């Protein structure tokens, strides 16, 4: 008296046109494949934009067994959406969450289990052009003249290989601490999701992960390698639709010895090729 | 039973008739006797030294996820508990807990609260990482059996989880731990991940943490992909880029805050640079080693770097470039890493590979000019132990003498000996290892004063055993150079004075073997008198050890017989006194012995060697003394530490004594069969065991002896001693007395046989009867009617009871 | 089938001789000796070790001076179709008496008896019995002789024929002599 769903692919990723095939294992029963875009209302930023409501991507139900031992039964769905409705990338965000789930339920006089399968956006048409960016973290980067006076004199030079990043490829670059009067306690990368909901409109920025790249007083003139692996389901290609936007930024924050923090923001543009 | 008659025996005629004809062999006639590899030192060994040396008594703190005031042993116990928790969590299908435990353990490596404990700490925590690295790998391998999609998915999940780690040092350590798993993602995964980790190490700002991280990365690379050396060279180059930070301002301020002096902060670095350089220089081309050498030279306070350059590079490279390394050592700053450590490393290199011929004298001179200026005795001996090997291997006895004199000069003042008993032993061993001929080793003037240095008892005696082993195994001919004798005499004295009541028997055996090895090799040529002088001074010198006395007795008897053979038996007036002196020497010497059966046997051998020189009186004294010693034999004796009966040994001793007294003449002032008569009295009076019948065996032996001696001519004779066959000339009275003794012995044997028959022990009675019949067949004249009847009766009695 | 045995005895190292004569070490090679019988007087574990490097079968009995006394006084070991009896020789009274050797072979019921107390080499057949006294390999001194020549015997056993090659060093020459024995 127990159910389980086994999706054929180990990685459980399926593209916008493939076929979702698997086996349901037991020890009448139906199975429903539902994809949802859950948008969570937030603190107002700008008529209260009361259009932030769940969006159903896909709805498909199969009556699998009409009303012992280890039993297995195959199943399959076609991943198709009319002619213009796109299957959004799986995205475990905070205010925008795009999730595809299979739900198997068996009636009794009802045992249910939900298993999530990932959907990957189709590769772009393809003219991938990296956009290398050079930057200089200086005391003239903090957006306050009042605090800037207490900042020790520092100068860091860096080069991001591309702000237009392939999501399967890591963010690579170099950072050279040309000269810092105060000892550098830590330099870390901070991937910040920028999620927007509604129209003329709630916009939030939330940290996904922090990855420290420089610990302690690094040699002055040594190229510390900026390396960052994008998280699997917490990052998606930059998505824009009339109801919601999901963008991504990276914040290089330098920490100095007397608890001083300096932020440089680079808006990335993730894509799949 | 019945009287005895001796069958006539013609030994010469019987031997001639029974002798087998033999055909000699000319030349050409056929006779059978005609004519990463083993060169790579693994991290497992270095684990022990790093853990042993780097121990701190300060209270440590292990903060996870808070614990304070922990000792080193409790710190090790807590790390072992963390490792066991890792293993239990993995075996319980809790992989996330395993990952978090490994992450925290790696986090511990980012803390430098107690600098002096960092090396050993690095050795402990890394073990957990290794335990992680294998334990993950097997799992994917367990899924493998270009692997299946499940193994690849698990490997990618692990790599993503590890790539999600925030702190840099934990991320690097955990990711390098599972570098092998990169095999499951692509054939180029390791070749694409190793350079990235090497570059990632640049983020570590603390020099010590970065250096040990580089060491771990090199270890993982060599135990995973040892064919990617081009990638790992970047570790050495980036390390040289970072080397400026070791003596920089930030580290100095950190040490000041922790209150740690630089002379103690620096020696924490070699454990990691040695590994880095060894991995990067393994089978490297000479061009790469050269380039590393000039890149190390061009820096600043590179005194530390040079050490690793000697500690890792092949011995040949450093040996050829040894003069340049001397030059580099010379300008090193004094306040930094010690110079004597660099000299020790260089000397260790020169102990394996020889330097160029033209430079050896300069190298030795410039090394000793710096070594002799050291003030601390301990590091001085650390250098001198290493460099004595070089001085003895390449140069002559004069330089060895100078080095030994310098060592004595340094260590004598402040009783430093106690701190360097082991090292000094090593030195002395080396001096003996390269000086085989002992006419040269003891020509070294300060060799004996060096032995005088070891004023402890246990330490000194071991060096003496080493000297004596070297002498016995490197001296194939007798020597006489008085320098040799006096020196080995002193060594044997100072080794024999260690024998006391507490000394074990095995130690006495080993010491006796060594002093015997010395004594055997002193041969005074034809000067027999001075050889006896050596033997008397030896007995006075080596009194305590019994086997030395035994060997001395044997050797003085050997000298007596050697004089006999040299002079062809024709003893001279001058040499009669010498042989009498030797035999009197032996007479004095035996009684001192402790063992009993040894005393008896040596008394006999002394007797026989005594009669060989026509000197009869003291020989009779020997036999009388042996007889008087006979009753002291115990029933139960000691053999090889165990306890064994003394029955058969007593039988064989008496048998030998009888066979000897066959030839011994009887003094005219006394009666016939004299010594035989007292031996018979003793054996009859001996407290023989009730369940023992070897006594009648000995009476049968008595019958054999008297029958043999009743013959006209004895079987064997001494060179110039008139035995009873020639002394009495087969006199009728002597034969009658012998026959009366025969009747007495046979009456005793028959009485014993009757007692055995009355005792109902028929097996022993039958054996006795059969043996007596065999004896009668041997010697008893069967022609005589009474003796033949007695033999027939004995045979019938033996066959009656089987 | 050929069996090679090294009949030895009276080494007496180092009680009376420093080592074997220099040649005898050369004439003896490892891997060529099948058996080694020694009458005794090894006097050290070193001589026994030297013999152990010369063959695998090492039968050795107790002399009047052996350091290790665990040596059996009398030994009977069977090689080929023959049985050899081994004693040191100082048990016989008198030494080298043919009557004593005959009695000892009667007690043993052995084909051939070895008894070598008297260092002078002997080899004789009596009553269809074979007798060998190899003598001192190192030429250790004894009171019964004036000049002692180093000697050692070599059994060669094939079925029922034993050819004995005795090696005696006289002066500086290694004379070798042959004797033959056949079982009746």
């Amino acid at each position: 008296t127990a159910l389980d769903i086994k999706i054929k692919r180990a990685n459980k990723v399926y593209h916008a046109g493939e076929v979702l095939s698997g086996v349901v294992v037991i020890s009448g029963v139906s199975l429903t494949m539902e994809g949802t875009v859950n948008l969570q209302l937030s603190a107002k930023s700008v008529a209260f934009y009361n259009s932030v409501k769940p969006i159903q991507i896909i709805n498909s139900t199969i009556e699998m067994v009409k009303p012992s031992g280890k039993t297995e039964i195959p199943f399959e769905f076609p991943l198709h959406l009319k002619g213009n409705k796109v299957l959004y990338e799986t995205y475990h965000g905070v205010f925008v969450n795009i999730q595809y789930t299979l739900r198997c339920d068996m009636k009794r006089s009802d045992l249910t289990k939900t298993c999530e399968f990932i959907v990957h956006s189709a590769p772009q048409k393809g003219k991938f052009t990296p956009s290398p960016v050079d930057f200089t973290i200086t005391p003239e980067t903090l957006q306050n003249v009042k605090e800037r006076a207490l900042l020790p004199k520092f100068l860091l030079r860096g080069h991001l290989n591309s702000t237009n990043c392939v999501i399967t490829q890591p963010l690579t670059g170099e950072l050279v601490v040309e000269s810092s009067e105060a000892a550098i306690r830590s330099v870390e990368l901070q991937l910040v999701r920028v999620e927007t909901c509604g129209c003329a409109y709630a916009r939030d920025a939330t940290e996904i992960q922090n990855i420290q790249i420089a610990d302690g007083d690094v040699c002055r003139g040594l190229s510390v390698p900026i390396y960052m692996v994008f998280p699997r389901l917490f990052t998606c290609p930059t998505l824009e639709t009339t109801n919601f936007k999901v963008e991504f930024e990276v914040n290089i924050v330098v920490l100095l010895h007397p608890d001083h923090l300096i932020t440089e923001n680079f808006p990335l543009k993730l894509c799949r090729i | 039973v019945f009287p005895w008659h001796s069958r006539n025996r013609n030994y010469k005629a019987e031997f001639a008739s029974c002798r087998l004809e033999a055909v000699p062999l000319e030349f050409g006639d056929y006779h059978p006797l005609k004519p990463v590899g083993s060169d790579f030192e693994p991290w497992t060994n270095k684990r022990g030294e790093i853990l042993a040396r780097y121990t701190t008594t300060e209270k440590l703190s292990i903060n996870l996820f808070e614990l304070l005031n922990l000792t080193q042993q409790d710190y090790v116990n807590r790390i072992e508990e963390l490792n066991q928790s890792l293993k239990d969590a993995w075996a319980s299908d809790q992989k996330v807990k395993a990952l978090k435990i490994v992450i925290q353990c790696s986090k511990l490596l980012s803390d430098t609260s107690v600098i002096q404990f960092y090396p050993s700490k690095f050795v402990l925590i890394t073990d957990i990482l290794d335990t992680f690295g294998k334990l993950v790998y097997e799992r994917i391998f367990s899924m493998c059996v270009n692997a299946n999609d499940t193994a690849k998915e698990t490997c990618l999940n692990w790599f993503f989880k590890i790539a999600s780690i925030r702190e840099l040092i934990p991320r690097f350590y955990v990711e390098a731990s599972i570098l092998k798993c990169n095999k499951f993602l692509s054939k180029t995964g390791i070749s694409e991940c190793l350079p990235r980790l090497t570059c990632m190490i640049r983020g570590i700002g603390d020099p010590l943490v970065s250096v040990y991280a580089r060491a771990y990365l090199c270890r993982v690379g060599m135990e995973v992909a040892p064919h990617l050396k081009e990638t790992l060279n970047k570790n050495f180059f980036d390390f040289l880029l970072t080397f400026k930070q070791i003596h920089g301002d930030t580290v100095q301020n950190q040490l000041v805050v922790q209150g740690v002096e630089l002379p103690s902060y620096l020696p924490l670095y070699p454990p990691a640079m040695d590994w880095i350089f060894q991995c990067i220089s393994y089978h490297a081309p000479e061009a790469l080693l050269t380039e590393m050498m000039e890149r190390c030279k061009k820096l600043g306070n590179n005194a530390l770097l040079l050490n690793s350059v000697m500690s890792a590079f092949r011995a040949e490279f450093i040996a050829t470039r040894s003069m340049d390394f001397i030059g580099m050592i010379k300008e090193c700053d004094e306040s930094g890493f010690p110079k004597h450590l660099l000299f020790r490393s260089l000397g260790l290199n020169l102990a394996l590979a020889d330097p160029p011929e033209s430079d050896r004298l300069q190298i030795l001179n410039e090394a000793w000019k710096v070594i002799t200026k050291l003030k601390n005795p301990q590091d001085y001996i650390n250098c001198a132990e290493v460099w004595v090997e070089y001085t003895c291997k390449h140069f002559t006895k004069r330089e060895v003498n100078t080095v030994l004199a310098d060592v004595i000069k340094h260590m004598t003042p402040d009783r430093a000996f106690e701190d360097s008993y082991p090292q000094l032993q090593l030195i002395i061993k080396k001096v003996i290892a390269h000086f085989h001929d002992f006419s040269v080793l003891f020509s070294v003037e300060k060799f004996l004063p060096f032995l005088d240095m070891f004023q402890k008892e246990s330490v000194r005696v071991e060096v003496c055993k080493c000297i004596m082993d070297a002498f016995i195994k490197h001296q194939q001919e007798p020597t006489k150079d008085p320098v040799i004798l006096n020196a080995l005499l002193h060594v044997c004295k100072t080794m024999h004075d260690s024998v006391n009541a507490l000394t074990l028997e095995d130690e006495k055996r080993m010491l006796s073997y060594l002093i015997n090895g010395f004594i055997k090799m002193v041969s005074f040529g034809r000067d027999f008198e001075q050889q006896l002088s050596f033997y008397v001074e030896s007995r006075s010198m080596f009194c305590n050890l019994e086997p030395v006395l035994v060997q001395l007795i044997h050797s003085v008897n050997r000298l007596a017989m050697e004089t006999r053979k040299v002079m062809k038996g024709n003893h001279s007036r001058k040499t009669a006194a010498f042989v009498r002196a030797c035999v009197a020497y032996c007479f004095i010497t035996i009684p001192s012995l402790a063992g009993i059966f040894t005393r008896l046997n040596l008394y006999l051998h002394s007797g026989q060697v005594a009669l060989a020189n026509q000197c009869l009186s003291q020989a009779d004294a020997f036999f009388k003394a042996a007889i008087s010693l006979v009753p002291e034999v115990p029933k139960m004796i000691n053999i090889d530490g165990k306890m064994r009966p003394s029955e058969s040994f007593l039988l064989e001793f008496l048998c030998n004594f009888f066979s000897t007294l066959l030839i011994v003449p009887d003094h005219p002032e006394h009666g016939v069969l004299f010594l035989v008569r007292e031996l018979l009295n003793v054996i009859q009076d001996y407290t023989w065991e009730d369940n023992s019948d070897e006594k009648i065996r000995i009476y049968t032996c008595v019958l054999h002896l008297l029958s043999a001696m009743s013959q006209e001519t004895y079987l064997y004779h001494i060179d110039k001693v008139d035995s009873n066959d020639s002394l009495y000339g087969g006199d009728s009275k002597f034969l009658a007395e012998n026959n009366k003794l025969c009747e007495t012995v046979m009456a005793q044997i028959l009485e014993h046989l009757k007692t055995l028959a009355k005792d109902e022990a028929l097996k022993r009675q039958s054996s006795l009867g059969l043996s007596f019949f065999n004896s009668i067949l041997a010697h008893g004249d069967l022609r005589n009617n009474k003796l033949n009847q007695l033999s027939v009766n004995l045979w019938h009695l033996a066959q009656r009871h089987g | 089938g050929h069996r090679l045995v090294l009949v030895l005895g009276d080494l007496h190292i180092p009680h009376r001789c420093n080592s074997l004569p220099a040649k005898f070490k050369k004439l003896l090679v490892p891997g060529k000796i099948q058996h080694i019988l020694c009458t005794g007087n090894l006097c050290t574990k070193e001589s026994y070790d030297y013999l152990k490097t010369l063959a695998g079968d090492v039968h050795i009995v107790r002399g009047d001076f052996d350091e290790n006394l665990n040596y059996p006084e009398q030994k009977v070991v069977t090689v080929g179709q023959f049985k050899i009896g081994l004693i040191h020789g100082h048990q016989v009274i008198p030494w080298g008496d043919m009557a004593s050797l005959a009695l000892l072979q009667r007690q043993f019921d052995v084909d051939i008896l070895i008894s070598g107390h008297t260092h002078k080499f002997e080899a004789f057949e009596h009553e269809n019995k074979f007798y060998i006294n190899p003598g001192s390999a190192t030429g250790a001194y004894n009171a019964l002789e004036t000049n002692i020549i180093p000697s050692f015997v070599l059994m060669d056993i094939q079925a029922s024929t034993v050819v004995t090659y005795v090696y005696q060093l006289i002066g500086d020459d290694v004379k070798v002599e042959r004797i033959e024995y056949k079982k009746p």
